[PDB]
């Protein structure tokens, strides 16, 4: 169960004591960053993003890896090479999220000719995250990915503080209500309401993990939700009259 | 910058209370009981001025001396008289004339406005000064880094490392 | 939380109860007396999810009450914290399961593979849904999230109690289609060592995938870290 | 000094507030009650409710300010479009699966939850699924566990871990079905176990004795103090008409804060059974209702039948000082001058007040970073006070105890169980003297149950030397303590409530009076009260006394009256009558003022004021309530004036400095004819 | 207001405000363009018309 900010680990961690927690990749790349000297290590990349990363491509590619490459590489440059491209063709891709799970995913039009990059997928309004390739086709129903997104985020909520304990189940049944179609035009907006009303107000950040990635999928693809809305009318409302 | 709740008819009750020559006013002791018309021997009996402690129950300050100058919060209680039951009903039966009146409508501001109406009235009078709430913490869990601090079981002894 | 738990409180039963009876073993004590050595004696609380994980194994997959007593007069800590540590964590189970557990990942990039058409295979030839177990008492199925395999996606991982903590194994299985789940569980219930891993390629490399989640289509392309390893070297340090 | 207060600003106000506050404690001073749900002033800092979010110059985020500390330059800023939509996001988030249980949940009206709901919060709502569902709990027959209605707020949690020391509830489960309780079906074995119902903000935790009984609004507050021990809480009275309904603790930091024992907390069931209400004469069929013409006719004749050496009075647990003094007064007035307590040690001599109170008093206590006990159980004597001791303990002072080793719910050292470990301790054997020898501010505290020992005399003495060899009285300073288990003792301590040394030698070669008088008590020893004499009892509840008793007269109990009641510091407290008299029942001392006039002896007071003022005129400090006096300190001069009742009745170094107290459920008739701690008692033995 | 339930946009109750003014001694009360301000024939007369409802806020 996390503490909060202020303090900081560095002023008092674990045991009360001085602590530093990094990452595994952080760590290891540090020695051949040392040896091989910080302006080699800066050769890459563009200015404030310089070096390499190791990148996870999953979905639905030909060719899956987790393959090291520089930095600021495009993602189709990054996927059609190295990965085998997508599952049948660039123009079958539907959206990808470039930072694992709890970055806002990008559609078609943001994903081809975007780069790989931190202060390129941020004012994408996404982010780098973990630099995890999920990739989803045109057959894939988007809605249901999102709500077993925020399925495993609901189960995986701590639940220490009171926003996003209470907001996670809230936000799961939105979504699961949403795949069959049985919401409203407004209850939309409402979840975009709650999605800010958890963001920013929790202890820890998980809160912004699970809202980040509606947020997006209701900015990106608000057509698809409202078009299932109303189809559900076709299969609803004829029983109701 | 003056600001003190200043955004209400308060202030317009503020003044008119401060007006020369209406705030010159004075009675003697036992004065404004004679004016009162009521029996006499309402005056005989014994008063509490003091303002009611805040309730376990809730974490609730408004209705406390913390906001004193904000809302009158002192009260004025007597000694509670013979009760018993209806035979026919079982109903509290009573004949205090003094029952409910304090509890209900005498508030003052300040323990003065009590005893001067108490002086002026004539009713003898017991004052019972408030206890003061602490704000200052313990020193124990002072901050929420002493959840977490070295004091909980000392500095970690390096004796288990390897090679000790 | 996780699958057959729907209790976060005790329930007496004849098999766990408050008159429940376990000791550690001799090698037990000494790989827990072992694992104690890794953090001062002043925090020797810091311990305890070891010590549970491996008194899970040596009572052979779960946790009992009297196992958790135990645990807790061996750390000397409340029981309170012990309830609390066991009940917080998905690996721990408080109830009896099968000797070996099957745990399937639900997440969405897994799901995209073709999650549900495994689990379906699973539920068709097993018999037994999520939070069940055969009548056997052989196989226990689960339901995890992210395991940390989906470029192998999808994956299941099994658990193995039959040897012990000594002979525990806890072994990936990925890149899988219904046949090769399939045959892993009758590889498994014959008696067989199934392969780890990947079904059609060694690790993480760049090969083939599933598609559709039922058949696995190789396809060729530009593979990295082809050549030679490179040579040892550092940079000179002065100025 | 280097700024020891700093500034901020919070809306534009400049506010001087101690290094260390917090923008809570900052804002509190600022004169805003923002909303809160788990942060509490006697707790450690838990900043989960989320309710505390403020807004912050140069800060993009809420910030928590019941956890977010004040750096000097701090904009605050309390009234923003954010701030309440923050606000009413957070109230949304709390109710959405709460239980829709206000009809039936027993919080409604005094619901923290619900005004905080309709101040910072919104009318409507958008949930329409279904809720989270939660078992209850059994902890014990007090506290009734609706686990549905819990905000998760930790509060339970961190008060058990601190304050009651015994850390028996956690969080089970996680996130949505995070679960609050204990794993296994326990008894909470607090014994300040009733803190936490009024420490709920909800109704999750409820009093099962007050469950359905009555409405907070219902209830007439009246604020009195506790007289079940000799600490004297200070509590307040709710009732409905003339039967009490609930009793509450209030807020005094120097004696009790916000704490009250379980006893104290539901002893006033008693108050509902085995009441006298009428005069009583035994006759030749036995005792019978008669007027209280006929009942003090018969007094009077009884006392004067006797010779005044015939004539011993008892004063109890609960009696007052008024009512002791007015005894007194009559008994001294007709020539008898035997006296007894029933609180024990009726002959300690009593010259100086400092000689038998706590020289350092409740709150000055904590300035000791070393703590001696001495015979002692602070637990079973006061849970309050042991609990304040916890606190102590919580930031580095030590403990040390003589006596009997026993359960304190925190880590201490035991120097021994007998009378030669402390002289042992004082003769420089044991490594704990010079810990005390090296101690700042050392403190010592000896109970009540020392007082009643034969040897008193010795083990003072022996305290004496060890005080002044480890110099635990010096100047500015003095860690001497004595404490009491009962009210009644202090007043007639102060007011010399003492049997003549002509009584003390007729027990002493055994006469036995005919005429014994009870001023509400009944745990009086067989030697004070021979078969066979005549018994004049005054009380309010049917006991052993009263049925041994020839005459009786209903007086009043403390949830009727007023009475003055100093504890063992020397505070004067007084009580506050919350329900009339019951039945006929009289004043206490008017009824001792009755029989003295018929009797053939006025007492010269005729009004309450008037016997406070002789009670004032007997000891000054009466008149000072709720107040003390710094007493005086006459160094060893007091020991060597007492030095032959240290050389008659020598020190016995084998009995060791137990307690007397065996049962703390049942200490009076009151809590001898509750119901609650009956089923406390159960409870206790069923679990074996 | 059925899903868009914030209430601060919509707490007049609670927002309403008194203000002490300025001590009104030393101000210039020009009647001139009180009086200027007025019609001086039959026409030029402009009359506040009668309000047809109470304000109903889109209720
Ligand atoms: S945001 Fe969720 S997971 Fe993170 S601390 Fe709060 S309740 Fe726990
Ligand atoms: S705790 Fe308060 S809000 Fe919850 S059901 Fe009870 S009265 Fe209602
Ligand atoms: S039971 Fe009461 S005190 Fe405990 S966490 Fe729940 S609301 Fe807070
Ligand atoms: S999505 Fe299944 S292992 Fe990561
Ligand atoms: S008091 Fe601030 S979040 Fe609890």
């Amino acid at each position: 169960k996390p503490r909060l900010k202020p303090p900081f680990p560095a002023g008092v961690g674990l045991y009360g004591c001085p602590t530093t927690v990094t990452n595994v990749e952080t760590v290891a790349v540090s020695p051949t960053i040392l040896r091989r000297g910080p302006e080699w290590f800066s050769s890459f990349g563009r200015k404030n993003n310089a070096g390499t990363k190791l990148f996870c491509i999953s979905g639905h590619v030909n060719r899956p890896v987790t393959v090291e490459e520089e930095m600021s590489i495009p993602l189709k440059e990054l996927i059609e090479r190295h990965a085998g491209g997508v599952r049948g063709g660039w123009d079958n891709l539907l959206a990808i999220i470039p930072g694992g799970s709890s970055v806002p995913l990008l559609p078609k039009k943001i994903c081809d000719g975007v780069l790989m990059d931190f202060d390129a997928l941020k004012e994408a309004q996404s982010g780098l995250g973990t630099a995890a390739v999920i990739v989803m086709d045109k057959s894939t129903d988007v809605i249901d990915a999102i709500a077993r997104l925020s399925y495993f985020y609901k189960h995986e909520s701590c639940g220490q503080c009171t926003p996003c304990r209470e907001g996670t189940g809230w936000l799961y049944d939105i979504m699961t209500r949403m795949k069959k179609g049985d919401a409203r035009l407004e209850e939309i907006d409402m979840l975009w309401e709650i999605t800010k009303q958890i963001e920013g107000h929790t202890i820890c950040a998980l809160g912004d993990a699970a809202a980040w990635p509606v947020q997006g999928l209701i900015r990106h693809f608000r057509g698809e939700m409202e078009e299932r809305i109303k189809s559900a009318g076709g299969k609803k409302k004829l029983a109701a009259t | 910058e003056f600001a003190t709740a200043s955004a209400d008819y308060s202030i317009a009750m503020k003044k008119a209370a401060e007006i020369t020559g209406a705030a010159e006013s004075a009675m003697g002791p036992k004065e404004g009981g004679f004016t009162a018309g009521v029996p006499l021997d309402t005056f005989t009996r014994k008063a509490r001025i003091y303002a009611p402690a805040r309730t376990a129950s809730q974490s609730g300050l408004a209705r406390t001396v913390d906001f004193a100058t904000t809302t009158p919060a002192w009260k004025i209680e007597f000694e509670p008289t013979a009760k018993w039951q209806n035979p026919l009903m079982g109903w509290t039966s009573s004949a205090d004339p003094l029952e409910n009146v304090g509890r209900s409508a005498l508030v003052f501001y300040t323990k003065e406005e009590a005893m001067r109406f108490c002086e002026k009235l004539g009713w003898e009078y017991e004052v019972t000064e408030p206890n003061k709430r602490r704000t200052q913490r313990t020193k124990r869990y002072m901050q929420y880094g002493d959840n977490f601090g070295t004091k909980r079981a000392g500095v970690p002894d390096l004796s288990t490392l390897p090679s000790n | 939380t996780n699958s057959t738990d729907i209790f976060n409180i005790h329930k007496d039963t004849p098999e766990n109860n408050a008159a429940t009876s376990f000791e550690f073993s001799e090698a037990t004590l000494k790989v827990v007396n072992d694992i104690i050595a890794r953090y001062p004696p002043n925090y020797k609380q810091s311990a305890i999810i070891p010590v549970l994980d491996v008194t899970q194994q040596e009572n052979g997959g779960w946790l009992s009450l009297a196992a958790m007593n135990r645990v807790a007069k061996l750390l000397d800590m409340a029981p309170i914290r012990v309830y609390e540590v066991a009940t917080f964590y998905t690996m721990f189970n408080r109830t009896k399961i099968g000797k070996y557990h099957v745990q399937i990942c639900g997440t969405t990039p897994c799901r995209l593979q073709g999650s549900q058409k495994i689990e379906e295979a699973i539920t068709k030839h097993l018999g037994i849904g999520i939070g069940q177990t055969t009548q056997d008492g052989l196989f226990t199925l689960g339901e995890m999230e992210c395991m940390g395999a989906c470029v192998n996606a999808p994956m299941v991982a099994i658990a193995d109690y039959t040897k012990g903590v000594s002979g525990f194994e806890y072994i990936y299985y990925e890149d899988l289609t219904p046949k090769d789940i399939v045959n892993i569980l009758d590889t498994i219930k014959k008696g067989g060592k199934p392969k780890p891993g990947s079904q059609y390629r060694l690790k993480a490399e760049p090969a083939g995938a599933v598609h559709g989640g039922e058949k696995w289509v190789p396809k060729d392309g530009e593979t990295t870290l082809t050549g030679a390893p490179r040579a040892p070297y550092c940079r000179d340090l002065n100025a | 000094p280097p700024s020891d207060h700093l500034e901020v600003f919070v809306n534009e106000q400049p506010v001087k507030i101690p290094k260390g506050s917090s923008v809570l404690q900052a804002c509190d001073a600022a004169g805003i009650d923002i909303p809160r749900f788990c942060y509490h002033q006697r707790l450690s800092i838990a900043g989960n409710c989320r309710m505390c979010l403020v807004e912050v110059e140069k800060v993009p985020k809420p910030v928590a300010s019941c956890a977010m500390p004040a750096g000097p330059g701090m904009k605050i800023k309390t009234e923003t479009p954010m701030v309440k939509k923050a606000r009413e996001g957070v109230m949304e988030f709390l109710l959405i699966n709460h239980p829709l249980d206000c009809p039936i949940c027993d919080q409604g009206g005094e619901c923290d939850l619900q005004d905080q709901a309709m101040i910072f919060g919104s009318d409507r709502s958008r949930f329409v699924e279904a809720k989270r569902a939660v078992e209850d709990k059994n902890l014990g027959p007090l506290v009734k566990t609706v686990m549905t209605r819990c905000i998760q707020c930790t509060r339970c949690v961190r008060f058990a871990s601190e304050v009651a020391g015994t850390a028996e509830l956690g969080v089970t489960g996680r996130g949505r079905d995070s679960e609050i309780g204990t794993y296994v079906e326990k008894l909470m074995g607090s014994e300040l176990s009733g803190n936490v119902v009024d420490l709920c903000p909800v109704g999750a935790l409820t009093s099962k004795p007050y469950a359905f009984t009555a409405r907070s609004w219902e209830l007439k507050g009246t604020e009195s103090i506790d007289v079940s021990d000799g600490l004297g809480a200070n509590i307040r009275v709710d009732a409905r008409g003339t039967e009490v309904m609930r009793i509450l603790p209030r807020l005094n930091e120097a004696v009790n804060e916000e704490w009250l024992s379980d006893k104290g907390r539901y002893q006033y069931d008693g108050l509902k059974h085995q009441r006298l209400d009428k005069p009583m004469v035994k006759g030749p069929k036995g005792l019978q209702v008669a007027t209280w013409q006929d009942a003090l006719g018969a007094a009077a004749a009884a006392l004067t039948s006797a010779a005044p050496g015939e004539v011993r009075g008892i004063a109890g647990k609960l009696a007052d000082a008024e009512s002791m003094v007015a005894l007194m007064d009559l008994l001294r007035g007709l020539g008898a001058g035997d006296l007894a307590h029933e609180g024990g040690f009726s002959d300690m001599p009593a010259d100086v007040r400092s000689t038998y109170t706590a020289n350092t008093t409740v709150q000055g206590l904590e300035q000791s970073d070393l703590v001696l006990l001495v015979g002692t159980n602070p637990r079973w004597e006061s849970p309050v006070f042991n609990a304040r001791l916890r606190k102590m303990f919580l930031d580095g002072t030590q403990v040390g105890l003589v006596g009997a080793p026993v359960d304190l719910t925190y880590k201490y050292e035991h120097v021994g169980s007998d009378p030669a470990a402390l002289a042992a301790l004082a003769a420089g054997q044991h490594p704990f003297l010079e810990r005390l020898k090296k101690a700042a501010r050392p403190a010592v505290v000896v109970g009540p149950g020392v007082l009643r020992r034969a040897d008193r005399e010795a083990v003072m003495k022996a305290v004496h030397e060890l005080c002044g060899k480890a110099g635990v009285v010096k100047e500015g300073w003095n860690g001497f303590n004595v404490i009491h288990d009962t009210a009644s003792r202090v007043a007639a301590l102060d007011m010399g409530f003492g049997p003549s040394a002509a009584a003390r030698a007729r027990r002493a070669q055994g006469a036995q009076p005919k005429v014994v008088y009870l001023l509400g008590s009944d745990d009086y020893s067989e030697e004070d009260v021979p078969e066979g004499a005549f018994v004049i009892y005054q009380g309010h509840h049917g006991d052993r006394g009263a049925s041994r008793a020839n005459v009786v007269l209903p007086g009043a109990a403390y949830t009727e009256k007023s009475g003055l009641y100093v504890n063992f510091e020397g505070r004067v407290q007084q009580t506050r009558a919350a329900v009339p008299l019951v039945g006929d029942a009289r004043e206490d001392w008017a009824i001792l003022r009755a029989l003295s006039e018929v009797v053939g002896k006025r007492l010269p007071y005729d009004s309450h004021a008037a016997v406070r003022a002789r009670l004032a005129g007997i000891a000054p400090h009466f008149a000072n309530i709720d107040a003390v006096q710094t007493p005086v300190w006459l160094n060893g001069e007091y020991v060597k004036g007492v030095e032959a009742l240290a050389k008659a009745a020598p020190l016995q170094p084998s009995a060791p400095l137990t307690s007397t107290i065996s049962n703390f459920y049942m200490t009076d008739a009151i809590s001898r004819a509750s119901r609650t701690m009956a089923k406390c008692i159960q409870a206790r033995q069923q679990t074996k | 207001l059925v899903y868009d339930i914030k209430y601060f946009v919509r707490d007049y109750r609670r927002n309403n405000k008194y203000t002490a003014r300025t001590v009104d001694a030393k101000t210039t009360f020009d009647f001139d363009k009180l009086y200027a301000g007025m019609p001086t024939k039959p026409e030029q007369v402009k009359n506040v018309t009668r309000p047809l409802i109470m304000p109903t806020r889109g209720y």
